[PDB]
């Protein structure tokens, strides 16, 4: 409705490529 | 000053023709709707019909529709009111009324009291 | 002898109008027309004056030039001071039906009239330290148009019963009658001597009243409509008149006939107030427009216009110092303009 | 009988307002010009008064 | 789902437990020992002579459910060193074993670009209610209002979703993580998260004080507008206050774990719903009397199509009564659903402006009349 | 002092300002109506506790284009209709053709129904071609030779409130009665606060 859910989904697939680059960058 | 004389009536038989002319002056004839208004013998003033300023919303009471003909010659300053088939029940004072404002489809000009944009009357006796 | 009443009154109108034409020899345009225009006039809006409920019928200037008096149909009185926009006198009203309101040129008393066929006098300075109604006038079978004090104890009235009357407030009775209108006396204005007055009624007619014998001495037809205002010039000898024929028209008490016409094609409306400048230069008048337009008096060129109303504009003042316009409307607001 | 009445009032009045003395147009408008340019100074509306002087400032 | 700020913590005691686990001995070797190695990514013991090895993964590791019985496979050299098989790099290891985005460049496109001209045609539209004295009404008050409640929705989605961007995304590429993790536990991610809860409930609630105002004139009762824009306005910004603010004293006294938008407990978000839904609710009952009373004043006056096909239009922007209308007049999760729910919300800030300013008659035709002074 | 002064003149317009604010929400409250067929009448009634106002012109003369335009802010204008028809015709004609009037509402009662059941075919020689609108209600038990009559009458006034759309006024045919005026009035508030909104 708000698209709170866009909000979260927003924060959601980015949190995932936040944490993509924090264990790529770890492995090396 | 605003001046309405009205011409023509007279005695005529039941039926017939009689034409009513209305000399104006002191205005511009073009600006206002006229009225034709009667004050028959023992009764108030009565309203007959209008013409507007350019002469095509033209509108009669019931009484007279059919019969009458009311035409404005705004060149000339004058209105006419061809009356046909006069009823007995026809015999009246014929005023001849202007409008108070102009540029407006809205008339108060049937008082008794004296309405100042009225004529002195014609007789018409049938 | 009706037709002959009528063939002699046919006469002496011929009579009359030979006369004026034989003393028509120069038009007052033909004299000021090597004359230095005024130019384009710019008036702002200095006040708006925001406590009324309904439209505004009338207003009053203050002879300080600083108070004023409105009258609005919600059933108020509101004085005004001019220069802080601060409310002094509400007074409220038994019918809100008011068409007029005067004020005395001494600020002691205000008057108003309206449907009710009465004209109240308010006491503004009493020790009781509130309005209350000083008198109430009645005799008039028609509404009130108009009011205008010639001292604390005189005041005289239009009404929509086609006559003027002189009141004697102490007494409450009409001193002197003023006949001879066809309609609806709408306004009048008094001369700056108070000696006489003219008033313009609802059939294309000014006549000019003596106040002490109560008798008419001319009569001016120039309009094609209803007069619904009226104004002296400001040396006395001259006045001028708005109609709902969309013109305003300058009559001369010495001449006895028109000398200027002021209207334009592009009005269409009627003119609902009209008052001149302090010199006599200006003619302001209001119109059905929403608008005022300001009028070169001895040109007749549109000076200028105020345009800040919303709704019709229906009174309309300008001080005794001529220092300042204020206008009311329909719209409920008082604006002052200089 | 009544429009009679009504007659001789507006007669009377014709009659007695076709009796007084009219001036020259021209002599009547020279004034209404001459009031208006000898009172020029005093119109703070047609010579707008510096705005040190206006009360409405 | 997994948090970055679970994951970083959930490395550091893996380095802390490794690392002292390397500082104790071991079983010796040949004399020869792989040296303990602790890398950022892996921590293994010593590594006995010519030992090839596979490590399994990390138990750190986000994805141990997807993987969890696999190993990297490792050799240890004869001279107790890594192998250098690798050129650039003097560690070599093979760790395969062990390891949708244009939908959202698209949408955030259109999210975001509303907001824009939402924000951009609303500050337009409130400077000309107030710069025209003409348009102030107790009507004009409420849209007035309601134009800085939607001013303020738009404005916390940009300072949020900018936030985010800046604090996540341009942090991870300069490798800013540690001061990253300090806005997590801050109170900025408190405040900013509370005053979009704040501004999307203060939203919601002037659309319902839009529609009671229009119920209200339409079945008119005893009204003091001096005392009915006291508990409009009390309403319109009070009430959101009065429910947003109890839900964030439970989400700080409660899971305050990750920032504030974790949703654990489902009955912790019905503080800031219920309400929400009440003022979308009844806002649905008010269109459907008003639109009840439109039929009927068009049922005397006898298209009823197009008559009242404008003012069912214009009038759930003003009452935002889409959100039941999408809910049940139209797999549930697709790009056309997204597309409607989103576009119409970000416009609607938008369309209030164009619909009741900048066509409405009372404020074009001021327009008209300030030209014609100019 | 100026200053001592202009603090008392600021009090005043203090205190009038709160009885200004009273004022407003009674004159807002109230709903005032001309009643057209001392110099005028008013009446006081309620209606569902709606205070209602209504007057009634009293000694005025019969040129009404002056002192009409008084009552443009009205609420509505109850006409009342007992050639008298044609010119209450002519009378409807003026009020909703006016420039002051064409946002007034007329209420508009078709009185001496009565009367007109008891007894205009030679005021209206149109009045031979007309039947009863089918469209329309009759009144049980009643011969359809007055209803005729009672349709042509409010016909004849509705030719001439739906010719003119010019303004945002509407006309309520009646015939003869406070509730009537009453949920006229409730009809009138509520176009007019449908079209602030552009929902009429």
């Amino acid at each position: 409705f708000g698209e709170g859910t866009f909000t979260s989904d927003l924060s959601k697939q980015m949190e995932e490529e936040a944490v993509r680059l924090f264990i790529e960058w770890l492995k090396n | 000053q605003v001046q309405l004389q009205e011409s023509g009536g007279g005695l005529v038989q039941p039926g017939g023709s009689l034409r009513l002319s209305c000399a104006a002056s002191g205005f511009t004839f073009s600006n206002y709707k006229m009225n034709w208004v009667r004050q028959a013998p023992g009764k108030g003033l009565e309203w007959v019909s209008d013409i507007s300023q350019s002469g095509a919303s033209i509108s009669y009471t019931g009484s007279v529709k059919g019969r009458f003909t009311i035409s404005r010659d705004n060149a000339k300053n004058t209105l006419y009111l061809q009356m046909n088939s006069l009823k007995p029940e026809d015999t009246a004072v014929y005023y001849c009324a202007r409008c108070p404002a102009p540029f407006t489809r809205d008339c108060f000009d049937v008082t008794s009291t004296t309405y100042a944009y009225r004529g002195q009357g014609t007789q018409v006796t049938v | 002898e009706l037709d002959q009443l009528r063939q002699e009154a046919e006469q002496l109108k011929n009579q009359i109008r030979d006369a004026r034409k034989a003393c028509a020899d120069a038009t007052l345009s033909q004299i000021t027309n090597n004359i230095d225009p005024v130019g384009r006039i710019q008036m702002r809006t200095r006040r708006t004056l925001r406590g009324h409920l309904a439209k505004i019928y009338a207003m009053h200037w203050g002879t300080d030039s600083r108070l004023l008096v409105s009258a609005s149909q919600d059933g108020k009185l509101i004085i005004w001071d001019s220069y802080t926009t601060n409310k002094v006198h509400a007074i409220p009203l038994r019918s809100s039906w008011v068409m007029t309101c005067a004020y005395a040129p001494s600020g002691n008393y205000v008057a108003c009239g309206g449907l009710d066929n009465i004209c109240s006098i308010y006491n503004l300075k009493t020790r009781e330290g509130n309005v209350r109604v000083s008198r109430e006038l009645a005799g008039h079978t028609g509404y009130l148009s108009c009011c205008r004090f010639l001292d604390d104890n005189q005041i005289v009235t239009s009404s929509g019963d086609t006559t003027c009357a002189l009141w004697d407030i102490e007494t409450g009775q009409q001193t002197t009658t003023f006949t001879g209108h066809t309609g609806d006396v709408m306004s009048l204005s008094l001369a700056p001597d108070t000696r006489l007055f003219v008033s313009g009624a609802c059939d294309a007619s000014a006549k000019l009243w003596d106040v002490r014998e109560g008798m008419c001495r001319q009569t001016f037809t120039g309009h094609e409509s209803d007069i619904n205002a009226i104004c002296f010039f400001p040396n006395g000898n001259a006045f001028a008149t708005g109609s709902d024929d969309a013109t305003c028209r300058l009559f001369d008490l010495r001449a006895d006939q028109e000398l200027m016409t002021y209207s334009h094609d592009n009005i269409i409306c009627g003119i609902t107030s009209v008052s001149f400048s302090k010199s006599g230069r200006l003619l302001l008048a209001g119109y059905d427009d929403f608008n005022c337009n300001v009028w070169d008096a001895l040109k007749a060129d549109r000076a200028g216009v105020l345009a800040g109303h919303d709704n019709r504009v229906s009174c309309l003042g300008v001080t005794d110092d001529g220092m300042a316009v204020a206008t009311g409307s329909w719209d409920s607001f008082l604006k002052i303009w200089n | 009988t009544a429009s009679i009445a009504q007659a001789r009032k507006l007669v009377e009045q014709l009659k007695m307002e076709a009796n007084i003395d009219r001036i020259k147009v021209s002599k009547a408008a020279a004034d209404l010009m001459a009031y208006c340019e000898a009172h020029a100074k005093e119109d703070p509306l047609l010579t707008p008064v510096p705005a040190s002087e206006n009360p409405f400032r | 789902t997994v948090s970055l700020w679970e994951t970083v913590q959930k490395w550091r005691e893996y380095r802390r437990q490794c690392q002292r686990s390397l500082t104790e001995d071991p079983p010796p070797a040949t004399d020869l020992f792989c040296n303990r190695t602790f890398d950022e990514y892996a921590c293994w013991p010593d590594g006995e002579p010519g030992s090839f090895v596979n490590v399994s993964c990390p138990w750190y590791l986000p994805w141990a459910s997807s993987v969890p019985q696999g190993h990297v496979y490792r050799f240890c050299t004869a001279e107790g060193l890594w192998l250098q098989k690798d050129n650039s790099s003097l560690p070599w290891r093979d760790l395969s074993e062990c390891e949708p985005e244009e939908q959202l460049l698209f949408l955030y496109i259109i999210y975001t670009v509303g907001y824009a001209l939402s924000f951009s045609a609303l500050v337009i539209a409130s400077a000309i209610l107030l710069g025209f004295r003409h348009l102030h009404c107790t009507r004009n008050y409420i849209h007035l209002n309601l134009f800085a409640s939607f001013i303020l929705r738009a404005l916390s989605v940009f300072i949020k979703d900018a936030a985010l961007k800046w604090m996540y995304s341009t942090a991870a590429q300069q490798h800013q993580w540690d001061g990253l993790l300090s806005y997590q536990d801050s109170l900025s991610c408190r405040l900013v998260f509370l005053l979009m809860q704040y501004c999307v409930a203060a939203n919601y609630y002037w659309l319902l004080v839009e529609g009671v105002y229009l119920y209200t004139l339409l079945a008119f009762s005893v009204f003091s507008e001096q005392w009915i824009f006291r508990l409009y306005v009390s309403i319109g910004w009070g009430v959101p206050l009065l429910f947003v603010v109890p839900w964030g004293i439970v989400k700080y006294l409660y899971e305050d774990e990750g920032c504030w938008t974790r949703n654990s407990n489902m009955n912790y978000w019905l503080i800031i719903r219920l309400p929400i839904l009440f003022a979308i609710g009844v806002n649905f009952l008010i269109f459907v009397r008003v639109i009840c009373i439109v039929v009927s004043k068009l049922k005397a006056n006898l298209d009823i199509k197009c008559r009242l096909a404008k003012s069912t239009l214009t009038l759930i922007p003003l009452l935002g009564t889409h959100e039941v209308i999408f809910a049940f007049v139209m797999g549930t999760l697709r790009f056309i659903k997204l597309f409607t729910e989103l576009s119409f919300t970000s416009f609607q800030g938008l369309m209030v402006a164009i619909l009741y300013c900048f066509v409405n008659n009372e404020v074009q035709l001021e327009f008209r009349k300030s030209w014609e002074r100019w | 002092d100026q200053r001592n002064e202009e603090k008392a003149q600021r009090e005043a317009n203090k205190k009038i300002e709160k009885q200004l604010q009273k004022d407003k929400q009674v004159y807002r409250a109230t709903h005032r109506l001309l009643l057209l067929g001392s110099g005028i009448f008013e009446t006081k009634f309620q209606v569902d506790k709606v205070n209602f106002h209504m007057f009634d012109v009293g000694a005025q003369r019969d040129e009404r284009r002056k002192w009409i335009q008084c009552f443009n802010d009205v609420t509505a204008i109850i006409f009342v209709v007992a050639n008298r028809l044609q010119a209450a015709l002519k009378l409807f004609d003026s009020i909703w053709n006016n420039k002051w009037l064409r946002d007034t509402s007329v209420i508009l009662f078709l009185n001496k129904q009565d009367l007109l059941a008891e007894k205009i075919e030679d005021y209206f020689p149109e009045f031979a071609r007309y039947t009863t609108p089918e469209d329309a209600t009759p009144e049980p038990g009643e011969d359809p030779r007055v209803t005729r009559a009672k349709y042509f009458i409010r016909d004849e006034f509705l030719r001439i409130s739906t010719a003119s759309g010019d303004g945002r006024h509407y006309c309520y045919p009646h015939f003869t009665n406070i509730r009537r005026v009453f949920n006229d009035c409730r009809d009138i508030i509520q176009r007019m606060h449908l079209r602030q909104y552009e929902l009429l």
